[PDB]
């Protein structure tokens, strides 16, 4: 399969169009999902 | 010049250049891209030079990104990579609007 078919490429060319912009973040970072925040009002105890 | 490489922050592999298929890696200064297995790289673009960025949506047959210099310039990468085409493109991207604006300070 797959190289026992027609599979060829020789013009498969990059769109030039359909993209969406994407705009900068300068002040972002990926960080990770925190979901342990301490300050929920509750910790007295 | 030429053959030079400096601080690779991110790897992409797999990535199509107007039917060239290469490499991507986004550089601590700049960006770059080169076919695979090649030591020069035939695209490079410092973050200086690049006004803002695009990438093709979900929904087109290939997730791609596009670089808009300055002058109205552009520069389409697309991650052919099956495995990671959208992850990597996202990651570029992200990345991009992080060190894009790093460099970018005009008015155009």
């Amino acid at each position: 399969r797959r190289r026992t078919e027609a599979l060829g490429d020789a013009e498969e060319d990059e769109d030039d169009e359909d993209f969406v912009e994407v705009p900068e973040k300068e002040g972002y970072e990926p960080h990770i999902p925190d979901h342990l925040r301490p300050e929920y009002g509750l910790e007295a105890a | 010049m030429a053959t030079s490489s400096e601080e690779v922050l991110l790897i992409v592999k797999k990535v199509r250049q107007k039917k060239q298929d290469g490499a991507l890696y986004l550089m601590a200064e700049r960006i770059a891209w080169a076919p695979e297995g090649k030591d020069r790289f035939t695209i490079s673009h410092m973050y200086a030079d690049i006004k803002c960025q695009k990438i093709s949506p979900e929904g087109k047959a290939k997730i791609q990104l596009q670089l808009v210099l300055h002058a109205g310039d552009t520069t389409n990468f697309h991650f052919s990579n099956e495995s990671t085409a959208v992850k990597e493109r996202d990651a570029v991207k992200d990345l991009l609007q992080q060190l894009l604006p790093k460099f970018k300070r005009k008015a155009n």
